[PDB]
């Protein structure tokens, strides 16, 4: 169980990592209870915290290559506690710096920028300096190339992530879909006429085929080979009208006044 | 021409409703509303940059069974207006009715 899940790892099989893991749950919670968690560090309990770190690392790499990223998160976030503390005395590691990399695809490609960027400052005052950034670099870079709107910049980027076919490339995909639809939201307000080669254009595709694929699944009405956003703006804009928040969403002129009125009585 | 105006709920007509209705050309159609102000049958004024004619006076003219009911339901509909705008003002400050 414990060290045949390291030798899975290395031939270069991952689901049989994911076979073996719940087994080895079991002895997870008999390693923890060696270490005092944290409260002082031993050279004895490093062996021990050596163990502790092994299980969750190999764990966790291997999960995103079979595509559970539910189950990738839940492995990073154990190892969390050995992250934050003790450093420069068995914290800190090759394989850290490549884990925390595909992490912080994750949220990225979840599409949480709230999350992503509050997670950087817990890394400002770990490696970013310590371990200069060279794989760290990556995320931040696509990050900030969305922010200022360039998506020329940010595909590039993931087109040559993709040339790297090794568990990297499993973000990258998801990430270029995620451009596709950030250019959907916006095209609404941009335009009201493109051709049908002019959405092909902007949309990245290859394809006139594939854009219009993509026009069904996201309700874009392609009508003689033109789109007509100002439709689209309409059904989004009944659907906030519907919903209950109405009145002072609006806020009737009769409204305004009895607010006053009754302020001055009271 | 009275008829149509005085039946909708709005007060204008556009010169191709006009146009339909009374079976005559477009010069003519704007020289019977001419003829017909001039009468004091209608009033108003007149845009033929909008091609409308907008009404602010109707002469008064036969009731029947027919005219009877199309007055009457103009009455509930701004009726309901009435009704459940005093509700939302009895709901608001309540605290304060003295």
């Amino acid at each position: 169980l414990t060290k045949s899940l390291s030798i899975a790892f290395e031939n270069g099989d991952y689901a049989a990592c994911e076979k073996l893991l719940p087994p080895i749950k079991i002895e997870l919670i008999k390693n923890n209870l060696l270490i005092p968690d944290l409260s002082i560090q031993n050279d004895i309990y490093l062996n021990d915290l050596m163990i502790t770190k092994r299980i969750l690392e190999v764990g966790a790499l291997a999960s995103i290559q079979t595509f559970n990223f539910d189950s990738f998160e839940n492995y990073f976030n154990q190892l969390k506690p050995y992250y934050f503390s003790n450093n420069h005395k068995l914290s800190e590691s090759d394989k850290k710096s490549k884990l925390i990399s595909l992490y912080l695809l994750n949220l990225l490609s979840q599409n949480n920028t709230t999350k992503f960027h509050s997670e950087l400052q817990y890394l400002d005052k770990h490696i970013k300096n310590l371990e200069d950034d060279s794989l760290l670099s990556y995320p931040i870079k696509l990050d900030r190339w969305l922010m200022e709107g360039s998506y020329q910049k940010a595909w590039d980027l993931l087109q040559s992530g993709s040339q790297n076919i090794s568990e990297f490339d499993s973000f990258t995909d998801i990430l270029k879909s995620a451009i596709r639809d950030e250019i959907a939201k916006n095209t609404e307000l941009s335009y009201d006429f493109l051709p049908l080669s002019n959405i092909k254009a902007l949309l990245f595709f290859n394809n006139e085929k594939e854009t219009e694929k993509f026009a069904l699944e996201r309700n874009w009405p392609i009508v003689n080979s033109k789109v007509y956003f100002n439709n689209q703006s309409k059904e989004k804009a009944d659907y906030e009208d519907e919903m209950m928040h109405e009145e002072d969403q609006k806020t009737n002129i009769i409204e305004k006044a009895m607010d006053y009125a009754i302020s001055i009585e009271n | 021409l009275i008829e149509t105006v005085f039946v909708k709920n709005i007060r204008m007509l556009s010169f191709e409703d006009i146009s339909k209705a009374t079976h005559l050309p477009k010069d003519n159609v704007e020289h019977l509303v001419m003829r017909a102000i001039s009468l004091g049958l209608l009033k108003g004024s007149i845009d033929q940059v909008n091609e409308l004619v907008t009404i602010s006076w109707v002469q008064p003219r036969i009731i029947s069974g027919d005219q009877i009911t199309k007055m009457k339901d103009r009455l509930v509909e701004w009726n309901d207006q009435v009704e459940k705008l005093g509700k939302k003002m009895e709901a608001r400050g309540q605290s304060i009715w003295v």
